């Protein structure tokens, strides 16, 4: 829609947690502000959520509450998502 | 609520959550139309 695009940092991490874990846990990323649900799907339990704050100190100190909870058994969060320039990898 | 972005980011995340997290193939199937 026009021109219209600006970010700070946020990117998606995809959590792993027991297929009826992430929809307790998961599921609740997507009530919080920074962090955000963006793909929900039970493919092996895992769903997608974004999460932003203001630097990566903060976005990582999210992974804390993902990773420490239990029906989380693993984490793979590779998706870098900020407008204002291109330099990086899919 | 302000949520402009979700529908453009996902097509791109899963993307690199599907290829990578073995996640399922949104957009990373349906290709048989190209322009």
């Amino acid at each position: 829609g026009s021109h219209m695009h600006t970010n700070w940092q946020v990117c998606s991490l995809v959590v792993q947690a027991k297929s009826e874990r992430i929809s307790d846990i998961s599921t609740q990323l997507n009530a919080f502000p920074g962090c955000e649900v963006a793909v929900s799907d039970a493919p092996s339990g895992q769903l997608i959520v974004v999460v932003e704050a203001e630097d990566s100190e903060t976005l990582i100190q999210t992974i804390e509450s993902v990773r420490n909870v239990e029906g989380v058994l693993a984490v793979s969060l590779v998706y870098h998502q900020q407008e204002e320039q291109g330099e990086e990898t899919p | 609520m302000k949520l402009s972005r979700r529908s453009f980011m996902k097509a791109n995340a899963v993307a690199a959550a599907a290829a990578a997290a073995g996640l399922s193939v949104p957009g990373v199937a349906r290709a048989v139309v190209g322009q």
